[PDB]
């Protein structure tokens, strides 16, 4: 049915000043009967709308710097940034408007590469104030790590927890290019009070082994 | 290119309808069309439909036909999209866009939040520093800002004095329909008990303001 646009890679870690290339492949030819190929590229910065960079295959949009260029076939396309600047970080999307319905790629995140940095791991028991409210949230904090990929697992008296934790991740830090992550495990107070040992086990590329932070109540 | 000014955030119950608008403006003799685009966590970017502002001719993505109706008020040069029978899958940012042969511009986006939750101020809980929150001179502390609706809440530390090393995490939507986030800061271990750390929380929709001291 609808034209599928597939972007590669999903995540593109680069250094400022590097050349960068993002590809888009279409499940149908985007060559229109009028001879134009309606394949467009956007950049979406955090908290903004997408902004047009390249239109109709290779035309640079008004106001877009010369470091951006587009090329390709009727089904295979490439966006190139000759030298990446900080202003270029964000999510890149391809889009086709040759055929109705118009469709978009899934996005490619351009981020800053840096050397591996293991997380600093901190654990917070629930407050007495919250225990009085009938709920218990235990928080695990992974601070200043790279790359973004990390596994956090909760163990309560050695039982693996599944489905009762939620994770949130910051944007990449402007100064040190790291991420931080909170993992929040939520129990009813009744459940919380029946158990003794609360542990978050963290796996990350920057660590030799998994690290476990825990407390005993 | 045409300048686009979209209407403000909408919060509605499941089953409700919403009308979004997009004021257009420009000195251009370029033929242009107007489009609406959905951006959701579940589906990414999706084109809804297009409309020719000169004659009102409209063409839809079959997925949105009947869900969305596009119109233009030619006198005000304002484009409208009416969305009906709303469900949680309709919660998204909706953009109005323009296209010409030489490109196009996108409006700012209008967030539509479809939920049965009522407005509710947060509970604020300390994330106390301890031996479990210290890493060789460096201690972490925070505040859990839990069970509020709608977004956003604002959090500052020490009435705005303390910005360095602060991470205020994106909010998560809980299965209750209420939001939760944490705000953390890393500080000197030696400062604890000496320096006060207070998280200042403000949830404007409920007019909930709370200053919470966090300590061992």
């Amino acid at each position: 049915s609808d034209i599928e646009l597939t972007q590669s890679p999903l995540s593109l870690p680069v250094s400022l000043g590097d050349q960068a290339s993002i590809s888009c492949t279409s499940s149908q030819s985007l060559l229109h009967s009028n001879g134009d190929t309606y394949l467009h590229w956007y950049l979406q910065k955090p908290g903004q709308s997408p902004k047009l960079l390249i239109y109709t295959l290779s035309n640079r949009f008004s106001g877009v710097p010369d470091r951006f260029s587009g090329s390709g076939s009727g089904t295979d396309f490439t966006l190139k940034i000759s030298r990446v600047e900080a202003a270029d970080l964000g999510i890149y999307f391809c889009s086709q408007t040759t055929h109705v319905p118009y469709t978009f790629g899934g996005g490619t995140k351009l981020e800053i590469k840096r050397a591996d940095a293991a997380p600093s791991v901190f654990i917070f028991p629930p407050s007495d104030e919250q225990l009085k409210s009938g709920t218990a949230s235990v928080v695990c904090l992974l601070n200043n790590f790279y790359p973004r990929e990390a596994k956090v697992q909760w163990k309560v008296d050695n039982a693996l927890q599944s489905g009762n934790s939620q994770e949130s991740v910051t944007e990449q830090d402007s100064k040190d290019s790291t991420y931080s992550l909170s993992s929040t495990l939520t129990l009813s107070k009744a459940d919380y009070e029946k158990h003794k040992v609360y542990a978050c086990e963290v796996t990350h590329q920057g660590l030799s082994s998994p690290v476990t932070k825990s407390f005993n109540r | 290119q045409v300048k686009l000014q979209q209407s403000g955030a909408e919060f509605v119950k499941a089953g409700a309808s919403v009308k979004l608008s997009c004021k257009t403006s420009g000195y251009t003799f370029n033929n242009y069309w107007i489009h609406w685009v959905k951006q959701s966590p579940g589906q990414g970017l999706e084109w809804i439909g297009e409309i020719d502002p000169s004659d009102g001719y409209s063409n839809y993505n079959q997925k949105f036909k009947g869900k969305a109706t596009l119109t233009v008020d030619k006198s005000s040069s304002t484009a409208y999209m009416h969305l009906n029978s709303l469900t949680s899958e309709d919660s998204a940012v909706y953009y109005c866009t323009s296209s010409t042969s030489v490109g196009g511009s996108w409006g700012q986006g209008t967030t539509v939040t479809v939920s049965s939750a009522s407005t509710k101020g947060p509970s604020v809980f300390p994330l106390a520093p301890s031996s479990k929150s210290t890493s060789g001179g460096t201690a972490a502390l925070g505040c859990l800002v839990k069970d509020y609706f709608p977004e956003p809440v604002t959090v500052s530390w020490n009435s705005g004095a303390l910005t360095s090393g602060v991470h205020t995490f994106p909010a998560v939507l809980q299965s209750s329909g209420l939001y939760s986030l944490s705000s953390v800061v890393t500080v000197p271990s030696s400062s604890l008990g000496t320096q006060t750390y207070i998280c200042n929380v403000n949830h404007k929709p409920s007019n909930t303001k709370v200053d919470k001291k966090v300590e061992p």
